[PDB]
This record gives C-alpha cells, sequence and structure tokens, in this order.
RNA sequence: GAAACUGCGAAUGGCUCAUUAAAUCAGUUAUCGUUUAUUUGAUAGUUCCUUUACUACAUGGUAUAACUGUGGUAAUUCUAGA
RNA sequence: AUUCAUAAUAACUUUUCGAAUCGCAUGGCCUUGUGCUGGCGAUGGUUCAUUCAAAUUUCUGCCCUAUCAACUUUCGAUGGUAGGAUAGUGGCCUACCAUGGUUUCAACGGGUAACGGGGAAUAAGGGUUCGAUUCCGGAGAGGGAGCCUGAGAAACGGCUACC
C-alpha cells in the first residue's frame, strides 16, 4: 500500500530510478487519522514488533496544562481556529498536533477559585491562610483573563491524536499567545 | 425435499421426506430464524412449530445467516464465522455460500421444533437421545446438581462403567478448578516469594545508602582540609 | 531475509573452534545468550570436539540431558548454549572444572581449575548505568547486570563475581600498569601490562601493552579485559600464560621435547 | 494414548540469477534516528468498586472443539442443523 | 557532545502489567483442623540490559556508448516551516512558501549475450580475461498488485483479485 521507501523518488541528479524490489512491510505507511470532534470513538492499530497504536476518531476531550501555574486539566475542545499547516483542517475541524482550539476555561476557572479565590471574571481561616500566602502570584495576563471573560481558552495542541488516540495540549500564554491572536483570531 | 428435524430437549433427530412441492411453498420466501407451522407443512404436524435453522442446496451449499438473497454468493470467510474452517492462522478464503432465504432450490431444510404438536412422531418425541457425558468443572458440577455451596463434588462427579467381558470398571472425570492443598502451597509460596522479594531490596537499599553515606562522608572530610 | 537465520554453514563458523572442513554440511549455530556467537563457545564444540567425552552430537546432548554439565553454576542443557570468555563449566563426573581461557593463538582451550576458582569469575564493566527507581547498575561483558555496584567502578573495569549469587566481591580500575588479556584482533590471548592509552575523543581508544619479556604491541579498547595487576593475576593463566613466541622458537621448543 | 483445543514452528532451510549500472555489493561508518519473538541477567508488598458495592480468593462463568447422531453435494484437506 | 540516563510535580487513559497455571517431594510447629508454615522446578509476566537480529545510514570504489549535451521541476524536482504517516530519520506524503538540484572531473539517455563480492585462469614485472555455480550479501517463486496472521513475510509447498 503506501509505502515510505526512497527508491520511486527522482535521484537528486534527476534521475529515475530502475525498479529494485517489491514492496516492503517494514516501510509501509497508513492513512492519516483526521481527527474530528465529539463522539469519542478510538480504534487501535497493530504495528511492528506488536506495539499497537492508538487512532484518535472525533474525540471530544482532552488534558490541558497551564504552564504558567503548574496544573493540567480535562476540559473539552469546543473546536479548532486556526492551523499552521493547512486552513482545510480548520474549516471541517480537524485535530492534529500544533493545532489552535478553544477549550472551555471551566475547570482552570474553578482551580482558580479554589487555589487564589479571586472570583475572576465576571470562608475558613484554613483556606484564607492559603489564599493569603498564595496572594501576589494572583495577578497572571490580561490576555488571558479576557479569554476567561468570553468564556473559553486558546490552547495549541501538543500531542497527536493519530498517534496516541489522545488529544493534550497547553494554554496559549506570552508571546506564543499574542503571536497567534495576530495571525487570524484577530483582524477577522 | 428432504427436512431435517431436530427435537433439541431430548436430543432427538429425523429426516422427512416431502413430495407434492405444492406443499412446501410455506418455507418458500422465508430465512433462518423465522417460525413456521407445521399444519400447512403436513397433517402430521398438527400445531407443530418448526423454525428454519439452516440447510443445503442442491450441490450442497450451505446457507449462510445473514444473506438475505435466494440464491448463492461468494463471500471472503475469515476465522469462527460458519460454512469455513481456517486450515492456518489469519487464512481466509472465497467460498460460495447460500443464501438465508428459502427457496424451491434447497436440497435440505434443517428445521428445530420449538412447539409441541397434537400427536407423537415415530422418531422425533417419542424417544430421548441421553447427553454424551456430564458436567467436568467443580462449579459446573455444581450448579448441575444444585444442591448447595458446601458440599463435595468427588462423591458427586457422574460415572461411567465399560466391561472388557472379563471385568468391569468405572471411571469419572477429573475435576477442574477443584481447590486443593496444592494450589494453597503455589498461592501462598507466591504470595511469600513476594514479600521475601521486598525484603530483599529494602535491605539492599538500605545497605548502598549506608555505603553511599560512609563514602560521602569519608571521601569529602578528608578533602576538606587539603 | 524475512527473519531471523536458525543455520550455520561450515566454512562460515569462528575459525578458532577448529572444526573439520568435511564430516558434515552445517555447524552448530550458537543459540542467543551471554556471549556473540563470534566469540562464544558451544557446548557441543567443547564437549565433542574438544574433550572427546562424546562421539556425535546425539551423546552430547544424552550428556547434557542428564543434568551432568553446568556453566556458571547452572545446568544449561542445550546443546549450542553461547559458553564464552571467562565461563566456567563444571562437569557433575570426573570431578574438574574448566574455564573457557584463549591460549595465545587465538582461541578457547582446555584449561582445568580448582573447586575455588570455579566459585567465582570475572566480568568486564560494558557500561554503568542508573535503572529504574534511580537504582545503578553495571553489565558486565557476559550480559550480566549487577544492582547497587561500587561508585567508584567506571567502564571497562574488572568485577570479580561470586558465581553463587550475582553479587561483585572486588574491582579492578582501569590504569597504567595493570595485567590486561586481550580478547579480540590479531593479539588474541596475549597477557601484558598497561604501558599508556590514547584518548582519540571520537572513537577506538588505543592501548599499549608490553609483554612479561617486552614485546609492545597496541590493541583497541574494546579487545582489553583487565585480570590483575603487575604480577599476581586474580585468574589462574593457562598453559602459555600468552607471550606468543616467534615460530622459530616454537619449532626448537617442539624439537627439544620431541626428540628429548 | 488416537482425535481435538491450546502453545510453538512453518519468515529457517533448499533452489535459481529474471530484474538490477551509485542500484546490488565490498571495505569503512552511524543510530544522540528506531523495532526486536527467543536466550541470558536483573526486575512489580501499592490492584480500594474511576470509595461512605471488598460481594468467592479453600479460587468467578460461558462457549466450543474433539465426540453422539440427522444430513447435503458428482466432486476438494467442503461442510449444515441438533 | 544531548531536552541523555534517572528523579520530581499537575493531571490524562475502549485502563497495559502487577500468577484464579502445572509436575515431583510432601518436611517443621501444634491452636488437632477442608490448622499455620514449607522445597526443587515448569510455564508465563510489564520494564531495563544482553544475545540472535532488522531497518535505515557516512565515505570511496562499477562494463560499453556523444550515431546520447544538457537533465530534473504542472503528476516533488532542490530546500524551508508545519502537520500526517512510520518502529523510527527523511519530500516518505500533504499544505504553504522559495527556485532550487545534477552536468564535458561526462550528468541525462541507450546497451549489457550485467546479480555484486570472497575468488578463478593465465601470469618476469606491469597486466589480460573470467566469476550462473559449494561461502557471504541481494532478489525472485508464471507476471503484476494487495493483504491477513505473526517478533519477524508485502510469504507464495499463505490468502485475494486481474492477466
Ligand atoms: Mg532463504
Ligand atoms: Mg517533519
Ligand atoms: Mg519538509
Ligand atoms: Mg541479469
Ligand atoms: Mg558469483
Ligand atoms: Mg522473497
Ligand atoms: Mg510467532
Ligand atoms: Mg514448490
Ligand atoms: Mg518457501
Amino acid at each position: 500500500g503506501i509505502s515510505r521507501d526512497s527508491r520511486h523518488k527522482r535521484s537528486a541528479t534527476g534521475a529515475k530510478r530502475a525498479q529494485f524490489r517489491k514492496k516492503r512491510k517494514f516501510e509501509l505507511g497508513r492513512q492519516p487519522a483526521n481527527t474530528k470532534i465529539g463522539a469519542k470513538r478510538i480504534h487501535s492499530v497493530r504495528t511492528r514488533g506488536g506495539n499497537k497504536k492508538y487512532r484518535a476518531l472525533r474525540i471530544e476531550t482532552g488534558n490541558f496544562s497551564w504552564a504558567s501555574e503548574g496544573i493540567s486539566k480535562k476540559t473539552r475542545i469546543a473546536g479548532v481556529v486556526y492551523h499552521p499547516s493547512n486552513n482545510e483542517l480548520v474549516r471541517t475541524n480537524t485535530l492534529t498536533k500544533a493545532a489552535i482550539v478553544q477549550i472551555d476555561a471551566t475547570p482552570f476557572r474553578q482551580w482558580f477559585e479554589a487555589h487564589y479565590g479571586q472570583t475572576l471574571g465576571k470562608k475558613s481561616k484554613n483556606a484564607e491562610r492559603k489564599w493569603a500566602a498564595r496572594a501576589a502570584s494572583a495577578k497572571i495576563e490580561s490576555s488571558v483573563e479576557s479569554q476567561f471573560s468570553a468564556g473559553r481558552l486558546y490552547a495549541c495542541i501538543s500531542s497527536r491524536p493519530g498517534q496516541s488516540g489522545r488529544c493534550d495540549g497547553y494554554i496559549l500564554e506570552g508571546e506564543e499567545l499574542a503571536f497567534y491572536l495576530r495571525r487570524l483570531t484577530a483582524k477577522k | 425435499m428432504k427436512l431435517n428435524i431436530s427435537y433439541p430437549v431430548n436430543g432427538s433427530q429425523k429426516t422427512f421426506e416431502i413430495d407434492d412441492e405444492h406443499r412446501i411453498r410455506v418455507f418458500f420466501d422465508k430465512r433462518i430464524g423465522q417460525e413456521v407451522d407445521g399444519e400447512a407443512v403436513g397433517d402430521e404436524f398438527k400445531g407443530y412449530v418448526f423454525k428454519i435453522s439452516g440447510g443445503n442446496d442442491k450441490q450442497g451449499f450451505p446457507m449462510k445467516q445473514g444473506v438475505l438473497l435466494p440464491t448463492r454468493i461468494k463471500l471472503l470467510l475469515t476465522k469462527n464465522v460458519s460454512c469455513y474452517r481456517p486450515r492456518r492462522d489469519g487464512e481466509r478464503k472465497r467460498k460460495s455460500v447460500r443464501g438465508a432465504i428459502v427457496g424451491p432450490d434447497l436440497a435440505v431444510l434443517a428445521l428445530v421444533i420449538v412447539k409441541k404438536g397434537e400427536q407423537e412422531l415415530e422418531g422425533l418425541t417419542d424417544t430421548t437421545v441421553p447427553k454424551r457425558l456430564g458436567p467436568k468443572r467443580a462449579n459446573n458440577i455444581r450448579k448441575f446438581f444444585g444442591l448447595s455451596k458446601e458440599d463435595d463434588v468427588r462423591d458427586f462427579v457422574i460415572r461411567r462403567e465399560v466391561t472388557k467381558g472379563e471385568k468391569t470398571y468405572t471411571k469419572a472425570p477429573k475435576i477442574q478448578r477443584l481447590v486443593t492443598p496444592q494450589r494453597l502451597q503455589r498461592k501462598r509460596h507466591q504470595r511469600a516469594l513476594k514479600v521475601r522479594n521486598a525484603q530483599a531490596q529494602r535491605e539492599a537499599a538500605a545497605e548502598y545508602a549506608q555505603l553511599l553515606a560512609k563514602r560521602l562522608s569519608e571521601r569529602k572530610a578528608e578533602k576538606a582540609e587539603i | 531475509a524475512r527473519g531471523p537465520k536458525k543455520h550455520l554453514k561450515r566454512l562460515a563458523a569462528p575459525h578458532h573452534w577448529l572444526l573439520d572442513k568435511l564430516s558434515g554440511c552445517y555447524a552448530p549455530r550458537p543459540s542467543a545468550g551471554p556471549h556473540k556467537l563470534r566469540e562464544s563457545l558451544p557446548l557441543i564444540v567443547f564437549l565433542r570436539n574438544r574433550l572427546k567425552y562424546a562421539l556425535n552430537g546425539r551423546e552430547v546432548k544424552a550428556i547434557l540431558m542428564q543434568r551432568h554439565v553446568k556453566v556458571d553454576g547452572k545446568v544449561r542443557t542445550d546443546t549450542t548454549y553461547p559458553a564464552g570468555f571467562m565461563d566456567v563449566i563444571t562437569l557433575d563426573a570426573t570431578n574438574e572444572n574448566f574455564r573457557l581461557v584463549y591460549d595465545v593463538k587465538g582461541r578457547f582451550a582446555v584449561h582445568r581449575i580448582t573447586d575455588e576458582e570455579a566459585s567465582y569469575k570475572l566480568g568486564k564493566v560494558k557500561k554503568v548505568q542508573l535503572g529504574k527507581k534511580g537504582v545503578p547498575y553495571v553489565v558486565t561483558h557476559d550480559g550480566r547486570t549487577i544492582r547497587y555496584p561500587d561508585p567508584n567502578i567506571k567502564v571497562n573495569d574488572t568485577v570479580k563475581i561470586d558465581l553463587a549469587s550475582g553479587k561483585i566481591t572486588d574491582f579492578i580500575k582501569f590504569d597504567a600498569g595493570k595485567l590486561v588479556y586481550v580478547t579480540g584482533g590479531r593479539n588474541l590471548g596475549r597477557i601484558g601490562t598497561i604501558v599508556h592509552k590514547e584518548r582519540h575523543d571520537g572513537g577506538f581508544d588505543l592501548v599499549h601493552i608490553k609483554d612479561s619479556l617486552d614485546n609492545t604491541f597496541v590493541t583497541r579498547l574494546n579487545n582489553v579485559f583487565v585480570i590483575g595487576e603487575q604480577g599476581k593475576p586474580y585468574i589462574s593463566l593457562p598453559k602459555g600464560k600468552g607471550i606468543k613466541l616467534s615460530i622459530a622458537e616454537e619449532r626448537d621448543r617442539r624439537r627439544a621435547q620431541q626428540g628429548l
């Protein structure tokens, strides 16, 4: 089927190569997963040496890290808003690595409440002493404050759904967030 | 055609010829898994209810469940499916199988009784066929006899007697999954081994930590002065 | 092609096995084990070809299946088990023990040892790594892993294994003026003392070795096996002590012996 | 101890030289760019329903082969129903 | 030489493994019982290492031919970025971008009554010719393609299709 051998390519001089051998199993490729959103559906593919892989088809939730606070939360994915490789992936909401998505902002809001208690967006001393000690770190970033106000958070996918079967990622921050804001998510 | 009919509650079987093909038409355009009434099938099956279990057409091709056609087709058959026994690991073969829908081309129709009729038959319901052999697993015998849970199964294992002409001797199946002191010994051996390996590892780690503490103190207190 | 090979054609077997060209199309292919098949001695080769305790592989199998032979304290009924350098072979009958060491002509020589020496063995440190749960370990030349080693044990050192429990009882660092044994190349079987070594960052550290009677040679670091200090080796040397006399003076010794 | 289920092997061997001209191959490299049954050494006291469900671990149940029978096909290492 | 080995933190998972398996022996301690505790094994079982390997890969080296001088690149050619796929690197493939890459030091094309090598015949030296064939490596199983099972096959005394 799909083959990864370099034999079929032209030579670096531009010459056509003569057929050397039949396609080998140890050089095969497989078709893309094309991971969609919603109604989780994983398929397992058996690979070389056993070592099964997980094809993520139409999954809806993933684990996303907030690298500034050192926490990762399980949160569902709203949609794909940017892909640096192909705009068709954005149009079809295909979930791949490096894809820019919006997720939920809700588990992160609730953790922020429980950890700092700053009623972000619009009891006993046991928690109050902890909140006072964790103060001076309550302020984070205006650009993510506004996304919390909007109710969804910009994230970048860092896992490979077609390989591991999971769509995990991290919240966009700092220069990366400002860059992706300029690129397509803003300026229409 | 022929009707291979089986009465399963006693495991009895017989084959019935039905000529005058204007009467097997009750089966026509039916499929495996559909009940049929026996009065139309014949005057002997008054009230008897048959259901289609299978069949074989002329040329002997078996009928496949799910193939909703009155004709036979070729199919790529795989392991653990009907009409094909693989001869190798992962071998799949293309074979012709008859469709599931009953038609005039069938030579034998395999039927099973689901409801008893009004009369009795010469070889189906008047007799019985005993089961080949009884339960072998411990809880299978315990369920079969249904006495209790705290009961010996050695005495309730079913025994069969075989005569060699001069001496008759009984034999019974070897009970599986039976709890035994040997199994208990194996289990406690594995348990003790896991525990013992845990202490061995902890002791080795403690000794290594002692060695590192000794070297860390000595090799650095000796070089502090220099 | 399509998978691992299971046959070893004769004339493709290692030359140091000293197999007769005729009398067979095939040679005993060593099974997977502690040693590479190029520098290993199968049990059938040691028992039939070297010791003449068997006439053929059928009698070799008859010997092994009686639990008579044991390698490094374990029975090892495998006919083609890859016993290699420094290994200890024990025969329950005949009350003898053997240690597999090359003679100076680069082949395993039948070398008998005592029970005290058969109780232990040496190993060359191939790597020192931190295992799971932060536990350090070392890997010897015979594919053996020993957890919790001495912190000063570095790569290509020598460790002494108790051979009844896989534990290190002593170790020798790799340093100038230590008796080494050559285990590869054209210098198989030589025993000498390290003069110095050449660094050569980028691969193939080079070691200069001086023989007992002042024959200087150089060898790759991969073929160097420390076995003790200047004098007093940790292992009983085979007959010859690895000196590599020239062919003229081997002739002279042979004639002196034969003609009295 | 037939048969059959399970496991392992059947990717070795043997044969031939059609293709193949930087391809194969040879010597020499690299894997800090990966897979690895088997062998050998080491190597799992954490399993609490994804807690106010520890309910059998003196040990959970299903579903089948072989076999008993009814058979189809001219025919194959074809197989159906019970 | 490393973002290495390891180790820690926050979670994640059609929740992987963590022995409901088998054979000989059947001792010790009494709480005297389908009591406790017990050896030598066999078969398994994550992970690391090892071995047998495998796959890709650096440099250099092939016969005749110019009555073959330009070749490659929309259908990837040469690079970049990102993704997908793979066991894994890689235009292996995809999207976008740049216009690159090889060549008289012979590219590209054509021919080979070409499998390569260890080697063989001859041989003052230098050479010439041969190597389908006992060993090594490659390829194939009428021709193609596709695939299942498996650690390992694009297997053919495996399957599927077309000829
Ligand atoms: Mg072969
Ligand atoms: Mg890439
Ligand atoms: Mg690229
Ligand atoms: Mg040819
Ligand atoms: Mg040749
Ligand atoms: Mg082939
Ligand atoms: Mg296998
Ligand atoms: Mg054949
Ligand atoms: Mg074959």
